[PDB]
């Protein structure tokens, strides 16, 4: 309850400012900005080509998504590159539904992102010390 | 879908292994 | 498609059995029946007082169960011992289910366990030889 | 419910090291 309540502030602000315009948290979302605004940078044709293979209609359509997700850590591997990848592609369809509906919202989209994250792997979050982690594994100097 | 899933997994563990 | 079926064939089979008395599939099965037996009764007293804390009230009341699968794994790690324990454990709940009602179906409970394992293991069992991979962990000589 | 999860997982790792 509380890791989810944490995570899904961090992710839903990400989401907001990335669709619009905008403790660890603080930290969290510094970090999430930096390392997930160059996922999406580098991999833009990529995720362009993903979002057209996907279909995400509006802001509610987001069980295609999870189903993605999921298939993500489906080898048994779980890593902070596979959690961030995946916000950052979240928040890239983020960007496509706020442009085809400009009175859509992110909330939905950050819930299920949120959702498959923390409920599927809490205590590995636990373990890995929730968003403190996440700021020290991506920590540059 | 599940196959998008892998190949956002390339990007990932290769994200993972920058650092 | 082709291991959510194989799966829920040997998942089913197994939990009808054990809710009543009747290539690798068969393996599968012969193993299932030695290890999964073996944890029912390795483990009775703290089943029972599992089953205690859920509730399950009837054939269909599985997302209880299905939450608590997915916990299991939700600390990243994967291994066949806990695949066949959650197994084992829903074969004991569809005894259960079955003694408060006889004309009561395990179908729906063998969905859920195998909707678990193979949505969120998917590549994992691929990787292990699905059902081959868990005959030969399990063999014995 | 998570936390028997948990405690199916002390039985599960420790039937992985039986075998």
């Amino acid at each position: 309850d509380d890791l989810y309540r944490q995570s899904l502030e961090i992710i839903s602000r990400y989401l907001r400012e990335q669709a619009t315009g905008s403790a660890a948290g603080r930290r969290a979302l510094e970090t999430l900005r930096r390392v997930g605004d160059g996922v999406q940078r580098n991999h833009e044709t990529a995720f362009q080509g993903m979002l057209r293979k996907l279909d995400i209609k509006n802001e509610d359509d987001v069980k295609s998504l999870s189903r993605v997700m999921i298939h993500v850590f489906s080898d048994g591997v779980t890593n902070w590159g596979r959690i961030v990848t995946l916000i950052s592609f979240g928040a890239f369809v983020a960007k496509h539904l706020k442009t085809i509906n400009q009175e859509s919202c992110i909330e939905p989209l950050a819930e299920s992102i949120t959702d498959v994250l923390v409920r599927t792997k809490r205590d590995w979050l636990v373990k890995q010390r929730g968003w403190d982690g996440f700021v020290e594994f991506f920590h540059v100097e | 879908a599940e196959e998008i899933g892998a190949x956002l997994r390339r990007m990932a563990d290769d994200l993972n292994a920058q650092y």
